[PDB]
RNA sequence: UGUAACGGGGCUAAACCAUGCACCGAAGCUGCGGCAGCGACGCUUAUGCGUUGUUGGGUAGGGGAGCGUUCUGUAAGCCUGUGAAGGUGUGCUGUGAGGCAUGCUGGAGGUAUCAGAAGUGCGAAUGCUGACAUAAGUAACGAUAAAGCGGGUGAAAAGCC
RNA sequence: CCGGCGAGGGGAGUGAAAAAGAACCUGAAACCGUGUACGUACAAGCAGUGGGAGCACAGUGUGACUGCGUAC
């Protein structure tokens, strides 16, 4: 029980999604959003 | 263990000569280039020249069934615009009857620097006689 | 004086004192290994389903991996790409007996 | 970013790409994009987990026997010479000390020493619980620390 | 012994000095000064310069004995680039590269 | 009137097989005064066919 | 928290040109041109895994079809005659029967001409 | 002097606005 | 534009039709070795690991695992002038991102581990900045008023006197 | 010392180090050379890949001929 032997519960932290780091990572070159329409943009996606 | 393959130095090449009178042209033509080729041999490697030397006599008396003798056209194109010269079967034997041999084996051979190789071991002549005694050719019989 | 034997799913043909390369055989370093199923012996005198009586008897030498081998998976415009290393496992045996 | 909102060149006919400000993330010495502001790392800790970690802690230093609970713990002179030799005795190099009162004689004489920890048993934490390698604590503030932890 | 001598930053542009630096390599050093004596270039005048300055350095220092040095090895670098502006038609600029260049020339015996 | 590509290292070479300057390798000694000079060309003395004729 | 990435794009692209040894011109140097070669190289490497283990039938099966030839029969006969016999050799193994051991081919072509007819 | 006190960037774009001619219809 | 309406050579069967047999032929199937997912297994006695079954082309997209980088703790700890980071080779081994060892440069800093936080990874955006190529030793050298000589100086003179 | 009482350089010297010489820590890549090994002047095309001689080194380098093969 020293600072460097602590850890955390198994499935306490998931990492989260990175976006747009390449192929490998299944988040790359689109950033999880398809392709060209209105919710693909920055701030786009109609309102409630 | 590596399968075998045929050197280009340690391959050792026969003589060969050919009566190619009254023969089906290519019928004759692609005996030639099996063994110009030289699948003939359990040697053969497909990336080296294990064929052979092959004299071929009488080119001019070798035959084409059918109506093929006036009706085989030669197209040539000479590279400028008219170009496209033509030339019968038997307007060939009359001018260079050396060239239907060398024309019909060349088209079995395979293209690129080791087929251009393997018809440099084509000896075609018209008449009986080649110059080659001193390689002593053995009869094939075809 | 060679034989033919076959082993990992591949057929070998072998002389005496020769090591040959083999699919990873189970059987730990330094332990002598028949191979009854003998294809032919030839020698002078030739002896050819399997042979009646000759045995490959070898010697184990090592258990290797191999030079490393590359995967590349590719699809162009796809966005499509998977790495992949392989190294095979072998088994070296040196033929100490024809039969 | 210190700059003109003009835009650069204009927008069609030069050859260039197109660009609007100089100040722009592309562009060198303009624009952080998702710029860093100052901001409260803090979390919130309930305090049943944060006395139920300490509760914890201070049952693992038994179990590991790095709690050793003394009765007194005083040095007379303020002398950090001394309380060197408070802990030579005791066979102790990297310690925490935690006591019940106020002592500041026992307070100066540790503040030079860099493995020794002097507090008074109300601001006890987690890391320093753990970042030390014997825990002593007198008798009177094992009797608080006790308590404060029901 | 190898003896070196260097001419940096010489203004001419290397293309143009390595014309005249495939003249004389290999050559013995005395055939090599009257090929650049004859011939017609303005690295000729910079090269000469340097094989007649690695003669003397390897004489002063290094020993003596002119006559059985050669050229060995001869070999023109690009220098740092000095950057000049034409300036053309309808208001456009280009960048005029004053290019010089590295000459090294190293006599042996 | 503009390159589709950008030419190699090789093609660059290439055309430089043709730019090698040419040496003399005829100097030719003055037979009076010994002096090396080009075929035809009076000395840097001025010496020319065992003559002195510039001074 | 600020990330330099020099050190570690060097690398990665160390990498990718050290795999493009030998190549030509601008596909050994420079990296864009040198990745997709070595992608490219990668994906040949795959496609010629599965055709090296045809283009070697291919040649066994013309070299023992040759010394069949030489023996009298055919490839397709000399194969089926093997099976009737229930031979079991594999064609690299009778390839290389056929420019080592000639004899012992002579003897595997009778073995067959004897079973088939 | 060997001492390379150089120059800098020292005017702006005069123009890309530049010549038009040619089209497939009007 | 050139045979240009067998892919070609060529073929009177090397074409059609019928029959029959053999063979070739794929990354399919089988063999051999490896790896992973899913189940069924109480096979184990946290349940790993084993045993069997079957599955592993993939864009968008969803899910699950990692790698490495900088920074904080662990760290007045370990490594380090008997050579750190970096750079440059080589070898070794991981399914991969990668890891390690080391020869040479380098000449003072680097960080096992386990956690923690992200300006966390680039080939593209007619991206931005710098550097350097290419065309190319090419075009041009800016009014077609025009120059030639002899002295001079000079290291050197078509241009200076 | 060479040079033009240059520029640059070669020594000598300082210093642990001058490949710390001021255009100065480290000194990457593009790009440009020199030296060496091999290949290349009858051979057609995404320049690789699979097979593969020969040669040169102490496995490495090169790569004739050859199958497949239209970048991202």
């Amino acid at each position: 029980m020293r600072l460097n032997t602590l850890s955390p519960a198994e499935g306490s932290k998931k990492a989260g999604k990175r976006l747009g780091r390449g192929i490998g990572s299944g988040l790359g070159k689109t950033g999880g959003r398809g392709h060209k329409g209105q919710k693909s943009r920055s701030g786009g996606g109609v309102r409630r | 263990m590596k399968t075998f393959t045929a050197k280009p130095e340690t391959v050792k090449r026969d003589w060969y000569v050919v009566d190619a009178t009254g023969k089906t042209l290519g019928r004759l033509a692609t005996e030639l280039a099996r063994r110009l080729r030289g699948k003939h041999k359990a040697e053969y490697t497909p990336h080296v020249d294990t064929g052979d030397y092959i004299i071929v006599l009488n080119a001019d008396k070798v035959a084409v069934t059918g109506n093929k003798r006036t009706d085989k056209v030669y197209y040539h194109h000479t590279g400028h615009i008219g170009g496209i010269k033509q030339a019968t079967f038997e307007e060939m034997i009359a001018r260079r009857p050396e060239r239907v041999i060398e024309i019909a084996v060349k088209g079995m051979l395979p293209k690129g620097p080791l087929g251009r190789a393997m018809f440099r071991k084509l000896k075609v002549y018209a008449g009986n006689e080649h110059n080659h005694a001193a390689q002593q050719p053995q009869v094939l019989d075809i | 004086m060679y034989a033919v034997f076959q082993s990992g799913g591949k057929q070998h043909r072998v002389s005496e004192g020769q090591t040959v390369r083999l699919e990873k055989l189970d059987i730990a370093t330094g332990e002598t290994v028949e191979f009854a199923e003998v294809l032919m012996i030839a020698n002078g005198e030739e002896v050819k389903p399997f042979v009646d009586g000759g045995v490959i008897k070898a010697e184990v030498v090592a258990h290797g991996r191999g030079e490393k081998v590359k995967i590349v998976k590719f699809r162009r415009r796809k966005h499509y790409r998977k790495q992949q290393g392989h190294r095979q496992w072998f088994t070296d045996v040196k033929i100490t007996g024809i039969s | 970013v210190t700059g003109s909102g003009k835009k650069p060149w204009r927008q069609k006919g030069t050859g260039r790409a197109r660009s609007g400000s100089i100040k722009s993330p592309i562009w060198r010495s303009g624009g952080v994009t998702f710029a860093a502001r100052p901001q409260d790392h803090s979390q919130k800790v309930n305090k049943k987990m944060y006395r139920g970690a300490l509760k914890s802690i201070l049952s693992e230093l038994v179990r590991q026997d790095r709690l050793i609970v003394v009765e007194k713990f005083s040095v007379e002179a303020p002398k950090t010479k001394l309380l060197a030799q408070k802990l030579k005795d005791m066979a102790l190099e990297d310690v925490l000390i935690i006591t019940g009162e106020l002592d500041e004689n026992l307070f100066l004489a540790a503040r030079n020493l860099h493995k020794v920890d002097v507090r008074d048993a109300t601001g006890i934490d987690p890391v320093s619980l753990i970042a030390f390698d014997k825990v002593v604590m007198t008798a009177d503030a094992v009797k608080q620390v006790e308590e404060m932890l029901a | 012994m190898e003896t070196i001598a260097k001419h940096r930053h010489a203004r001419s542009s290397a293309q143009k000095v390595r014309l005249v630096a495939d003249l004389i390599r290999g050559k013995k050093v005395s055939q090599a000064l009257d090929i650049l004596t004859y011939t017609n270039k303005k690295a000729a005048v910079l090269v000469k310069k340097v094989l007649e300055s690695a003669i003397a350095n390897a004489e002063h220092n290094d020993g003596a004995d002119i006559d059985d040095l050669k050229v060995t090895k001869i070999f023109v670098d690009e220098g740092p680039s000095m950057k000049r502006i034409m300036p053309r038609a309808k208001g456009r600029a280009d960048r005029i590269l004053k290019r010089t260049s590295h000459i090294t020339v190293v006599v042996s015996d | 009137a503009v390159q589709q590509n950008k030419p190699t290292r090789s093609k660059r070479g290439m055309r430089r097989s043709h730019d090698a300057l040419t040496a003399v390798t005829s100097l030719s000694v003055d037979k009076t005064s010994g002096e090396k000079h080009l075929r035809h060309h009076i000395t840097a003395d001025g010496y020319y066919r065992g003559r002195k004729v510039i001074a | 928290a600020r990330v330099k990435r020099g050190v570690i794009a060097r690398a990665r692209h160390k990498k990718i040109l050290k795999q493009a040894k030998g190549y030509y011109g601008a596909r050994s140097r420079v990296y864009r041109v040198a990745f997709q070669a070595v992608i490219k190289a990668g994906q040949y490497a795959y496609r010629d895994r599965r055709q090296r283990k045809r283009q070697f039938r291919q040649l066994w099966i013309a070299r023992i079809n040759a010394a069949a030839r030489q023996n009298g029969i055919s490839y397709s006969k000399f194969i089926n005659g093997l099976k009737k016999a229930s031979v079991e050799i594999d064609r690299k193994i009778l390839a290389d029967i056929a420019v080592f051991d000639k004899v012992a081919f002579t003897a595997l072509v009778e073995k067959a001409k004897a079973a088939l007819a | 002097p060997n001492l390379q006190p150089y120059f800098s960037r020292c005017f702006s774009t005069p123009v890309w606005i530049s010549q038009a001619q040619g089209i497939r219809a009007g």
